[PDB]
RNA sequence: AUAUUGGCGAGAGACCGAUAGCGAACAAGUACAGUGAUGGAAAGAUGAAAAGAACUUUGAAAAGAGAGUGAAAAAGUACGUGAAAUUGUUGAAAGGGAAGGGCAUUUGAUCAGA
RNA sequence: GUCGAAUUUGGGUAUAGGGGCGAAAGACUAAUCGAACCAUCUAGUAGCUGGUUCCUGCCGAAGUUUCCCUCAGGAUAGCAG
RNA sequence: AGAACUGGCGAUGCGGGAUGAACCGAACGUAGAGUUAAGGUGCCGGAAUACACGCUCAUCAGACACCACAAAAGGUGUUAG
RNA sequence: GCCCUGAAAAUGGAUGGCGCUCAAGCGUGUUACCUAUACUCUACCGUCAGGGUUGAUAUGAUGCCCUGACGAGUAGGCAGGCGUGGAGGUCAGUGACGAAGCCUAGACCGUAAGGUCGGGUCGAACGGCCUCUAGUGCAGAUCUUGGUGGUAGUAGCAAAUAUUCAAAUGAGAACUUUGAAGACUGAAGUGGGGAAAGGUUCCACGUCAACAGCAGUUGGACGUGGGUUAGUCGAUCCUAAGA
RNA sequence: GUGAACAGCCUCUAGUUGAUAGAAUAAUGUAGAUAAGGGAAGUCGGCAAAAUAGAUCCGUAACUUCGGGAUAAGGAUUGGC
RNA sequence: AGAACUGGUACGGACAAGGGGAAUCUGACUGUCUAAUUAAAACAUAGCAUUGCGAUGGUCAGAAAGUGAUGUUGACGCAAU
RNA sequence: CUAUCUAGCGAAACCACAGCCAAGGGAACGGGCUUGGCAGAAUCAGCGGGGAAAGAAGACCCUGUUGAGCUUGACUCUAGU
RNA sequence: GCGUUGGAUUGUUCACCCACUAAUAGGGAACGUGAGCUGGGUUUAGACCGUCGUGAGACAGGUUAGUUUUACCCUACUGAU
RNA sequence: UUGGCGGAAAGGCCUUGGGUGCUUGCUGGCGAAUUGCAAUGUCAUUUUGCGUGGGGAUAAAUCAUUUGUAUACGACUUAGA
């Protein structure tokens, strides 16, 4: 528990996490604020469209020099990718979220991504090997992911 | 210090930028200052560039080397159907640049036209100018209000017409769209001109003539990004360059402490508008006329198409326009046919060509027959048949 | 009677308090490097007590969500507290080739005194 | 370039630091050579470069004199507290 | 590049000289009001598109010291002797 | 006198700019006006100086009060203070009903060093005053150690001809296994053994968190075990340069 | 097998099919090629590249230490049956 | 080795595989070195010449030795150029 | 084959703060200051003008009462003889 | 405004000559331009010569050989959303 | 409400007729206070939203697929009920 800053009810939400998972943290940022807000349903087959190449992901943030598609017109953007490392941990969390709404007896209809966010996990070390006989640094950039689905009331 | 030894720069500062036309169509910039004693006529055409070809024809020039010889020369053949109008444009003179005032439509537009107000035409519900034509509903008060208008106000009067796409070989089926500038006086009569052609089709020959200086508008053909090299020009480094010879090597002095804009630089080739002028036309010809690509001299019952067809283009079954030489764009490409903006008198124009004859073997080889029965009378008998 | 940075046994300190104090508070002259002589680290703290999370559920699983233990899980062995750099989310605000600052007031937010 | 002899090469063995070894380049002597590496003397010395950690209050300079193996330093008088 | 005297900058902000270590003015605790310095008062820009007598028309006009340059020689240009 | 000729340099550019022609130019004269941390007056802070007041309810004569002047500052000197670890004394000081620490565009005091309070977090100690003492205050030293960024999801993961189809396994297969096909090493091998070296890597079963710069169900990985059989092959023995 | 050949090229036995992949085919590169006419005018310099090349037959200069130079140079031929 | 026949006159058909000549400077040649910027005309070399020395010796080691190298040697030798 | 775009993977150099110019003045060549020109999010591939770009406490030069390699009837010594 | 060249010798700037030409003007831009090249010269270390020096060595004397690193950032520029 | 003029950015100018209200051109009647001696003492117009009525109209674009007149990627240009 202790979850990010959120503002919805508790009783109306169910949550869902993963830690030290090795996705590319900068990836799975990009991947959470595409769907953040979204509905439960939309955001999912939003994901598999992306997993299929017929929408993408708009990198916001960590995009300099990626790369231009016309699949980020719909979001306003000219970068966007298709992390599908990423989409399937969110994926499962999101799968999990859903499963925890109907334990406890949620609307799935009403549920919408009220809260996701992305943070650095540790780094796992590796070496690299450089000329002149030098070692740098190969690390990973793992993720913390956390999400909250809330049901939509008014 | 100084450059150690001169030469011209390399490329057209005049041509800047090097970048990718915005359309596929290039603009009519400038169009013939208009003489308003001339009857009222379009002062440019729509075409489609088929391709090229080689005429002979005996030299008309005292003092040359070759008057009265025969030459071989180049020609450009520029499918050209009728256009059709469908509207007029009014242009009112302001301190501020030409202004239209007001566009009137025809009633009916063929969906040739009416795809080009389209991006997805097949799901589309294809209401354009649905509400407009109800203008027409029982005696055309408000069409006749706005042409009124145009009347009363509007210094300069062009129609608009469209290609008919569907007459040409191409694919593409979404007809071009083009300002054209009324030339021969009385605006009343411009607009007069433009009402009663409304729907109705304007032949090439009504707008050129044989001998005629024009100038042709097209967007050249594209490359893509291209080095220095083959964009600008520039001289090859040597062999023992480190880094790649494609290049520019010295991009710019210390001073000032930026790459001036005077510098050849890789980028976009082609696709570039282009406005050429004084290619002389050698033939007006007529689709309906079969014997095409006949001479006096010749009198071969031809087509202008060649054996096999126009290379990418198809076969030419429409008025065209046979130029001298080459215009820019490539085949299949939508060229504006313009007529000159100045009188040339210079013994290069008012020189009056007669075609002896037209070249139609093949573009798809080393065509050697002008003709299928021309083939049929060299080779004999085959297998297949023949 | 004098010496004694070694050995053994003791008693102490206005000494240091885990980057300090011996290199070493810990399986430290260890791991590890070097052919070799030699060189030589890092590394302490859950909780009073493992009471170290039975059981249910989602997941192939790691795990999650519950439930539960506990004074506390804002203590879950990646464990006391848990700063900064740096980061995510949320909220607020501003943003024509930096940003930040000084004086003054407008506006928004917020607040003490009486 | 050379490729059947001043040939190439394994292993054993010898030569050790002002020493070796050198068909000689100051070359090579364990990525170290116009004197290897390791430890200690050693926190070597430096008129030279860099840095030198809280606040406020009051006073407030000198780059000049003489001497110096002195001229990027000091002593001395002066200026200052 | 080297001396003499003084004043400065260095060690010093402030107003002015657009800008600037040294020039001009003036040296500085925190504020208020008044008046000024040097410098300015078309607009940027606070402050007279003030007043007065003349001079100048430049197909490179001129426009405040330090200071950011111009000479000899010439001109029925124009002015006054 | 003013103006003009004399009067040529390199990115486009400078009476500061715009612009200005009975000037907004030049010479000269007269007024008004603008504004410096300067001058005048006033308050307040401090410093220095000269004084008054131990005659009582008088505990602050290092106090209180009166009067006048003054205030730039590097190097530097001196003074009065702020803060830290520890020590003697004291407040019979604070504290599990929450010490310390930490966070807090919340509040208060001080010119300032700093001090105080509230709220959150937290869990076992700590502080005021009088003195003592020092391993006592950091922005720098290509400082030391550790940690972390932007660069940046970027450079790149392109030598050694080359992969493909299907099935099986599996949660998951470009990469595992089997089959099929296409290729290569081409016997101076990408074959079969050894010497030095390594030391279990050999083999089986289980198995994928890390490692195999993609992947992985596979592995020279991980876990657990099994395995090296000599009178004849070596060492052992001999001597070689040498020790 | 070709071939003078332990060359190069192809194959049998054996082994491997391991090098991160997929999609496109811009510039500039790296590696590999070609080019009309000219033929070193390029450049410090023919750097790079090209040309030549095996074998059989013919023919082979200066010079020479009489050994060479020498594959000098320069010609011709080559398959299959 | 020869002959006939044969073909888009191809034929060492891929592979493989000298460019040549006329001269100058320089080192005779083969060989060697600056491992990791210099391969050379540098070093070495055979040849030539000089020098010392008959052992109680020449040249050269070792702190010293009842100690060593040349030397299992002897001037057609060893040592130094 | 790259570069390019995508999936996975994922560094480094460098970094006072940063990043548009002209002129001015200025430590006499400004990204910042002054005066002007101007100035509109977010960006991709290239590029080699500039960042007096990075790499390294200039190796040239001078200074130091700092060395070291080497040489010689330098000064002072010394093995050996 | 527009052009101001092709070559022989030399690393060369310069010079000089051949030749064409309308003409073969002079200059700047960090004596523009090396993360543009090249590296012939100069300008480390190898080597040769001559002169000088007892010598080590010296020579703005000659000669021969001698590693030319990095952009993916910002801006500028070229193109592209 | 009649009609006319106005396209430079017209979006306004003029004009006919009747209706309604006001009229300070002149003469009366009633009201105002306490906002306490001032406090802008709130009177304008900019956009947006919502609700109540009335009126009106009944699409496209992009992704994906496709073309190659295009193209590094985006972009472009085509086609598809
Ligand atoms: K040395
Ligand atoms: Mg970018
Ligand atoms: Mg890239
Ligand atoms: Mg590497
Ligand atoms: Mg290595
Ligand atoms: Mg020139
Ligand atoms: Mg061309
Ligand atoms: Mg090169
Ligand atoms: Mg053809
Ligand atoms: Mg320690
Ligand atoms: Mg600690
Ligand atoms: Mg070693
Ligand atoms: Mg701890
Ligand atoms: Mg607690
Ligand atoms: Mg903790
Ligand atoms: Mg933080
Ligand atoms: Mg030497
Ligand atoms: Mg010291
Ligand atoms: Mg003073
Ligand atoms: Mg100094
Ligand atoms: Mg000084
Ligand atoms: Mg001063
Ligand atoms: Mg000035
Ligand atoms: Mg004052
Ligand atoms: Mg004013
Ligand atoms: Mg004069
Ligand atoms: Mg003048
Ligand atoms: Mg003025
Ligand atoms: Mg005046
Ligand atoms: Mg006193
Ligand atoms: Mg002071
Ligand atoms: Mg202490
Ligand atoms: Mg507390
Ligand atoms: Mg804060
Ligand atoms: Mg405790
Ligand atoms: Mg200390
Ligand atoms: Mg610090
Ligand atoms: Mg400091
Ligand atoms: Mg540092
Ligand atoms: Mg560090
Ligand atoms: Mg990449
Ligand atoms: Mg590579
Ligand atoms: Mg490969
Ligand atoms: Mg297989
Ligand atoms: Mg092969
Ligand atoms: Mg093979
Ligand atoms: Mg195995
Ligand atoms: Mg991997
Ligand atoms: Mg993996
Ligand atoms: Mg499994
Ligand atoms: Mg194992
Ligand atoms: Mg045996
Ligand atoms: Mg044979
Ligand atoms: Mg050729
Ligand atoms: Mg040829
Ligand atoms: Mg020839
Ligand atoms: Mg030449
Ligand atoms: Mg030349
Ligand atoms: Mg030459
Ligand atoms: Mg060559
Ligand atoms: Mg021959
Ligand atoms: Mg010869
Ligand atoms: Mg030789
Ligand atoms: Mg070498
Ligand atoms: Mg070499
Ligand atoms: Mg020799
Ligand atoms: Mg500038
Ligand atoms: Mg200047
Ligand atoms: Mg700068
Ligand atoms: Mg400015
Ligand atoms: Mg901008
Ligand atoms: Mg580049
Ligand atoms: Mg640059
Ligand atoms: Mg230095
Ligand atoms: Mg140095
Ligand atoms: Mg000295
Ligand atoms: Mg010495
Ligand atoms: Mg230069
Ligand atoms: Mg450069
Ligand atoms: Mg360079
Ligand atoms: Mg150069
Ligand atoms: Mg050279
Ligand atoms: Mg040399
Ligand atoms: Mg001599």
């Amino acid at each position: 528990a202790r979850y990010g800053a959120t503002s919805t009810n508790p009783a109306k939400s169910a949550s869902a996490r993963g830690s030290y998972l090795r996705v590319s943290f900068k990836n799975t940022r990009e991947t959470a604020q595409a769907i953040n807000g979204w509905e439960l349903t939309k955001a999912q087959k939003y994901l598999e469209q992306v997993l299929d190449h017929q929408r993408a992901i708009p990198f916001r943030r960590f995009n300099s020099s990626i790369g231009r598609t016309a699949q980020g017109k719909e979001f306003g953007v000219t970068k966007a990718r298709w992390p599908a490392k990423s989409v399937k941990f969110v994926q499962g969390l999101l799968q999990n979220a859903a499963a925890n709404a109907e334990a406890k007896g949620l609307d799935a209809t009403k549920l919408y991504v009220s809260h996701i966010q992305v943070n650095q996990a540790p780094k796992q070390r590796r070496r690299t090997y450089r000329a002149h006989g030098r070692i740098n640094k190969y690390e990973s950039s793992p993720s913390h992911i956390e999400l909250v689905v809330t049901e939509k009331e008014e | 210090s100084h450059r150690k030894y001169e030469a011209p720069r390399h490329g057209h500062l005049g041509f800047l930028p090097r970048k990718r036309a915005a359309s596929i169509r290039a603009r009519v910039k400038a169009f013939p200052k208009d003489d308003r004693s001339k009857p009222v006529a379009l002062t440019s055409f729509l075409g489609y560039k088929a391709g090229m070809t080689t005429i002979v024809r005996d030299l008309d020039r005292p003092g040359s080397k070759f008057h009265k010889r025969e030459v071989v020369e180049a020609v450009t053949v520029v499918d050209t159907p009728p256009v059709v109008v469908v509207g007029v444009v009014g242009y009112v003179e302001t301190p501020r640049g030409l202004r239209s005032l007001t566009t009137v439509w025809a009633e009916h537009l063929s969906d040739e036209v009416k795809r080009r107000f389209y991006k997805n035409w097949y799901k589309s519900k294809k209401k354009a100018f649905t509400k407009y034509s109800a203008k027409y509903a029982q005696d055309g008060a408000g069409i006749e209000r706005e042409l009124a208008r145009i009347k009363k106000y509007a210094s300069v009067v062009r129609v608009l017409v469209h290609t008919q796409i569907r007459k040409t070989p191409l694919a593409q089926k979404k007809a071009h769209l083009a300002e054209i500038q009324l030339n021969g006086g009385s605006i009343s009569e411009k607009v007069d001109w433009a009402r009663e052609h409304f729907e109705k089709t304007v032949a090439v020959d009504s707008v050129f003539e044989q001998n005629e200086m024009i100038d042709a508008i097209a967007v050249t053909k594209g490359h893509g990004f291209e080095g220095v090299t083959h964009r600008w020009g520039t001289k090859k480094l040597p062999r023992k360059t480190h880094r790649g010879l494609r290049k520019v090597a010295c991009i710019g002095a210390w001073h000032p402490a930026h790459v001036m804009w005077s510098v050849a630089r890789a980028g976009q080739r082609g696709y570039h508008s282009r406005t050429s002028i004084n290619h002389k036309i050698y033939r007006v010809g007529k689709g309906d006329d079969e014997a095409n690509g006949a001479t006096s001299f010749d009198r071969t019952k031809k087509t202008i198409t060649p054996m096999g067809g126009f290379v990418h283009y198809g076969e030419i079954k429409n008025d065209f326009i046979m130029v001298k030489g080459c215009i820019p764009g490539n085949r299949k490409r939508i060229v504006t046919l313009r007529k000159s903006l100045y009188t040339n008198t210079s013994r290069k124009a008012l020189e009056e060509v007669s075609l002896k004859w037209i070249d139609t073997a093949s573009k798809f080889g080393k065509g050697r027959f002008q003709t299928p029965a021309e083939k049929h009378a060299f080779m004999g008998t085959l297998k297949k048949d023949l």
